[PDB]
């Protein structure tokens, strides 16, 4: 083996070469970002999720 | 379930019918004006 793939085609897998070592990737960081209000009218302090 | 597996088979079909992966694309073909290319390439994906 050299390196595996996930159900998709995105590399899952990967194999060191110099030291042969049982790697495995992922994904860095994403999502989404969620505002949550009081209301302008009322208060004016956020807080997100 | 089966609308999502059709989903993930949009990135396997290659659109705009020459390249494969975006990275491909950049290296075997040039930078200047080759990215008229991946633009053929992202709208279908965006209609996908
Ligand atoms: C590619 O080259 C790298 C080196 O640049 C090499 O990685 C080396 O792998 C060996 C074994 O996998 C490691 O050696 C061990 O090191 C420790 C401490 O340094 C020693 O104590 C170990 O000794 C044991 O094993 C020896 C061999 O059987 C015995 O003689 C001894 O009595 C002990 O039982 C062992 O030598 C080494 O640390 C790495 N080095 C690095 C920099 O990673 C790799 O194996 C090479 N790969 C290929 C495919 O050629
Ligand atoms: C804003 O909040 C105040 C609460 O004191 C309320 O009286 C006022 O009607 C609100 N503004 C609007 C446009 O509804």
């Amino acid at each position: 083996q050299q390196f595996g793939r996930d159900v998709s085609d995105f590399t899952d897998s990967v194999r060191d070469p110099k030291t042969s070592e049982i790697l495995d990737i992922s994904p860095c960081a994403f999502g989404g970002v969620s505002v949550i209000t009081p209301g302008t009218n009322a208060s004016s302090e956020v807080a997100v999720l | 379930a089966q609308a999502l597996n059709t989903l993930v088979k949009q990135l396997s079909s290659n659109f705009g019918a020459i390249s494969s992966v975006l990275n491909d694309i950049l290296s075997r073909l040039d930078p200047p004006e080759a990215e008229v290319q991946i633009d053929r390439l992202i709208t279908g994906r965006l209609q996908s």
